């Protein structure tokens, strides 16, 4: 049975999803997650789709960002699994925390 | 409905810079945030700098003095060239 | 040509290749037989020791020696399946598949073999469907179709010959090379079918070259000796004149008639007609819908096993396979490729995903089935199927018209693309002489492209089917619901509700959902709960809240009890598969044997359901249908009362609806009951579908093979009572019956019924579970 | 009990793990721990709202019931979250 080392595949994820421009969370989900979300201001709110994928984009990216921070944390503590401490002292330092 | 854009400009220049190269129609709406972003940066610093200097008027010492405070070291060193020759050549026509 | 400005900033160069390559991560990286299929198995492994220990519950090591398994292996042809044992594997591909197959399938049948908790109909249900697992695993042993044969060297056996065998009810991704002599030795027929294929004298390269040269049409009063088929009869025949008088003339055509009538014979021996006596045999493409897929491939097989008709599914393997080994009599080569083929089915999935590889062939005709599809220009299938280049092209349908002149319009410029034309609508709040002068040049203009045979003109047996509207008040429930949608009420829409998230975009849709049922909306049981059966909600008073909260199912009871005490079974159809939820409940809480169909039944569960509704030792009393799943390809001779709860936009639904019941042949009197609220916006729902009625009944029924009355009745408004007995025909079926109920809280659930509960709920209470 | 309530409440759960995993990988993140999923949609709901909430307010100053695109540009653009390819 062929393997492969745990590490690899992930660096070959790393090299494709950073190569590749496309949303990687799926339409109808966050849009689903989006009207949910609106529907605790305003009852009965219609959405453009473009207003959705601007949302959309914007939330990647924020992610994105996130997930680059989070890394750097975990980098500088030695280690190379993310954790959700990471996670709360990007955002300390960033500023949207505290 | 006549829609406003800086569509043509931004195609003519890429055509200046890049005469065999063609755009994608995101890319032009890329480009068009791009330039009324950097419009209203500069207008606003623009208006500012004319409102602690108790001046009702805004004129290219403004805009000079907008281009140098928000963009970048050596990008504000060229464009403070850019716009300087052309309000010359202007000063040459009108 | 060369750039006229240029960067003065002395940035420096960035490459801006962002193409990779994991050459350099190979270090970790790289630098066929396995179990596939568990089919069945056997109690006896090897030999049979006796029948003691035959009680408790064996494991997988005890079931590991136990047992043998037949399996079908990784690309292998069905055939070769083996009785196998687990150390008779050893260890290879797939062993894990059996794992899973021998470890929950043993664990629920021992289960539901062991459980003192299971009713006769839960065994013989689970019984009849591992005979049809097993029934459908078995007929992959038997070929279908031999494709291309060939001369393979085995190993030092010289020159063998090996066939190209598919499978009866598998696809040609799986086809197989296998020996001569067994596929010889167990159906020849194929096999000398697939040599009369080979050197076939009928090939679209041998086809005539008709440029507006066609010969006249002679009328055929006998069957034509090419198409043996079975019996074909004299309406058909009839059918089988018109499109060949259609086709002499070189023009389009729409096969409207009825659904039940064989439509699909009409088609294939015309088909059959084109190929043999006008020499007409290139390549045909017939698009049909994938629910009738094997009501045409057993057709071609028995009324005409000469053609060469080819099947055209699967995923992108069985497509490739199809396309480079089947379509061209010569592949190989790089030029003009001549087509093998004579008729290509396919359906629209595969019209839309294969427009490239489909688009660039010389068709010779098209047949498109159920062409109500193609009612919309904007639709995507119409683009496909308009670019492709077809001389000929047919529609086969049993609704021309469905909503308004609009669709007439694109099915007559998909066939005819500008000698047609429609620029006005139908009003019937004109009623002057030129709309009456446009619709009789309606009527003369595509008198004979149409020809529709309905099933009274032909096969004098059908019981005749009534229609009655029974219009029913609402609940106090309903109305302050109504009333609360209609000046809208958030404050009050929310009241006792905890999330408080009332959705009103929409109003119509809310306003059918609060005529339908008032449970339909969130937090609204338990507002009727606390108010009239004071929360208890034990086994009893649900049933009754359930009774009391709609005014339309007080009806539905009544006719229920009433066509329980009569010797019928009843379908109920519905728009909302909530409401088909909330009547499965109250017959789950009442407890009548009832079976629900809906679009999230998937196609094994809709046959094992049909079949139980249809078996003559069949115990169940009501079917529940969504109306608008299945098509045309579902079968209900065994029902006989139809109930139309909610009214569709389109009528041809209803149609359709109603005639699941009211197919060729029934003996019984078919009997629809349409269930409508009381002043309510169901009323307009109901005009508009008298307004399509009467505009169907004007250009479609007037023109098949007094417009002033049709024509006033139209622009009007329409706006021993469950007895199930019965130009001005028409006219029938569209009078409003009116419905007094006048039910109290303390009517329903009567005392047998309560003593019954009450029972059932001691019983239960005593056997906990 | 075939009926239920019609509206959906686990939309959060929509935003999958293997979804937040290539959010990870585009990030640049080799491993992943378990509770990574669950912070990760927290943070995306905050900041969800937020975005939310200020498109809502634009969208209601202007008497409208739908959320155009635009509305969105002027809720990120006032967070110093700017957006290009939308508009503006």
């Amino acid at each position: 049975p062929h393997r492969y080392r745990p590490g690899t595949v992930a660096l070959r994820e790393i090299r494709r999803y950073q190569k590749s421009t496309e949303l990687l969370i799926r339409k109808l989900p966050f849009q689903r997650l989006v009207r949910e979300i609106a529907q605790d201001f305003k009852t009965d709110l219609r959405f453009q789709s473009s207003a959705v994928m601007a949302l959309q984009e914007a939330s990647e990216a924020y992610l994105v960002a996130l997930f680059e921070d989070t890394n750097l944390c975990a980098i500088h503590a030695k280690r190379v699994t993310i954790m959700p401490k990471d996670i709360q002292l990007a955002r300390r330092i960033r500023g949207e925390r505290a | 409905t006549r829609k406003e854009s800086y569509a043509i400009y931004v195609y003519k220049v890429l055509k200046q810079v890049h005469p065999d190269t063609g755009i994608s129609c995101k890319a032009m709406s890329i480009m068009n945030s791009f330039v009324n972003d950097v419009f209203e940066r500069i207008a606003g610093e623009a208006s500012r700098l004319a409102h602690y200097n108790k001046r009702s008027t805004i004129t290219s010492r403004e805009i000079q003095t907008a281009v140098r405070l928000l963009l970048p070291g050596e990008l504000a060193k060229h464009a403070v060239s850019e716009g300087t020759k052309a309000v010359t050549k202007y000063t040459s026509a009108k | 040509k060369i750039p006229t400005r240029f960067s003065n900033r002395q940035n420096k160069t960035v490459n801006y290749n962002i193409d990779y390559s994991d050459d350099d991560l190979l270090e970790s990286e790289d630098d066929f037989h396995g179990i596939d299929i568990v089919i069945n198995h056997r109690l006896k492994t090897s030999l049979e020791e006796g029948k003691v220990l035959e009680k408790t519950v064996p494991d997988l090591n005890n079931c590991k020696e136990n047992y043998e398994f037949l399996i079908k292996w990784t690309d292998e042809s069905h055939l070769h399946n083996t009785w196998e044992t687990y150390e008779s594997i050893g260890q290879v591909r797939g062993l894990k598949r059996l794992d899973n197959y021998c470890k929950q399938f043993i664990i629920e049948d021992q289960q539901v073999r062991l459980d003192p908790y299971v009713t006769a109909e839960d065994i013989e249900i689970m019984d009849m469907e591992r005979e049809r697992r097993l029934d459908e695993f078995e007929e992959f042993h038997v070929p279908e179709r031999i494709i291309d044969s060939q001369r393979a060297s085995l190993e030092d056996g010289t020159s063998q010959l090996q066939y190209l065998v598919k499978w009866r009810r598998l696809n040609y991704d799986e086809a197989t090379w296998e020996n001569a002599t067994d596929i010889v030795k167990l159906a020849p027929e194929q096999v000398k079918h697939f040599q009369n294929r080979e050197n076939s004298k009928i090939l679209p390269q041998y086809s005539s070259n008709y440029t507006s040269q066609r010969p006249r049409f002679e009328k055929l009063s006998v069957q034509p000796p090419f198409i043996k088929g079975g019996e074909l009869r004299d309406f058909q025949l009839t059918g089988i004149n018109w499109m060949a008088f259609l086709w002499s003339k070189g023009d389009n055509g729409i096969l409207a008639d009825e659904m039940g009538l064989g439509k699909t014979v009409q088609t294939v021996a015309f088909i059959s007609w084109l190929i043999f006596a006008r020499r007409q045999n290139g390549p045909h493409i017939i698009v049909v819908p994938l629910s009738t897929m094997p009501a045409w491939l057993d057709t071609f097989e028995k009324w005409a096993p000469d053609l060469n008709c080819i099947c055209y599914m699967g995923n992108q393997k069985s497509r490739d396979t199809i396309r480079e080994y089947e379509f061209y009599t010569n592949p190989r080569a790089k030029g003009k490729k001549t087509m093998k083929f004579n008729v290509l089915l396919t359906t629209y999935e595969y019209i839309l995903k294969d427009r490239a590889e489909l688009g660039s062939i010389k068709w010779q005709f098209m047949a498109v089935d159920e062409a109500h599809r193609l009612k919309n220009a904007e639709s995507s299938l119409y683009e496909s199927l308009n670019s492709f280049k077809v001389a000929n092209r047919m529609l086969i349908t049993g609704t021309p018209l469905q909503n308004n002149i609009k669709e007439l319009a694109a099915l007559v410029n998909f066939l005819m693309p500008g000698r047609f034309t429609i620029d006005q609508e139908i009003d019937f709040e004109n009623q002057d002489e030129e709309q009456e002068e446009y619709i009789h040049d309606l009527h003369r203009r595509i008198q004979p492209f149409i020809l529709r045979r309905l099933k009274k003109d032909v096969e004098k047996s059908l019981p005749s089917k009534t229609e009655r509207i029974l219009r029913v008040e609402l609940s106090d429930v309903q109305t302050e619901y109504y009333k609360n949608i209609l000046t809208k009420n958030y404050s009050a829409l929310t009241a006792g509700a905890k999330g408080g998230h009332f959705s009103l975009l929409n109003i119509m849709n809310e306003l059918k959902k609060a005529s339908n049922h008032p449970y339909l909306f969130d937090n609204a049981e338990e507002r009727v709960l606390q108010k009239f059966g004071d929360g208890k909600m034990t086994r009893e008073n649900v049933l009754r809240g359930l009774i009391m909260s709609s005014g339309k199912m007080v009806l539905l009871d009544q006719l229920l009890t009433r066509l329980k005490k009569d010797g019928h079974r009843v379908l109920i159809f519905s728009q909302m598969v909530r409401m088909l939820d909330i009547l499965g409940d109250y017959l789950s809480i009442k407890g009548i044997n009832f079976q629900r169909l809906d679009g999230t039944v998937p196609s094994a569960q809709r046959r094992i359901s049909i079949d139980h509704f249809n078996s003559p030792d069949s115990n169940d009393f009501v079917f529940l249908l969504s109306t608008r799943a299945g098509g045309l390809g579902i079968n209900l001779m065994t029902a006989d009362t139809v109930v139309i709860f909610d009214s569709d936009w389109n009528p041809q639904a209803d149609l359709q609806a109603m005639a699941r019941a009211h197919r060729i042949g029934q003996k019984n009197h078919v009997m629809v009951y349409r269930l409508v609220s009381k002043d309510t916006v169901e009323e307009e729902v109901l005009e508009r579908a008298r307004k399509k009625m009467i505009l169907e009944y004007a250009i479609i029924s007037l023109g098949v093979t007094e417009l002033s009355a049709i024509l006033k009745f139209g622009a009007g408004n329409m706006f021993d009572v469950l007895n199930h007995a019965e130009g001005e025909e028409f006219l029938k079926q569209f009078e409003v019956t009116d419905y007094k109920a006048d039910i109290d809280w303390d009517d329903i659930i009567p005392e047998e019924e309560l003593k019954k509960l009450q029972d059932e709920e001691q019983k239960r209470k005593d056997e906990e579970y | 009990a075939k009926r239920h309530r019609k509206v959906l409440r686990d939309n959060i759960q929509g935003i999958t793990k293997p979804a937040i995993r290539r959010l990870a990988r585009r990030g640049g993140v080799k491993r992943i721990s378990g509770l990574i999923y669950e912070e990760t949609r927290g943070v995306l709901k905050v900041f969800l709202e937020n975005v939310i909430r200020d498109a809502v307010t634009y969208t209601e100053h202007a008497k409208r019931k739908t959320v155009t695109a635009m509305d969105v540009v002027y809720a990120l653009k006032r967070q110093g979250r700017t957006l290009y390819g939308f508009g503006g």
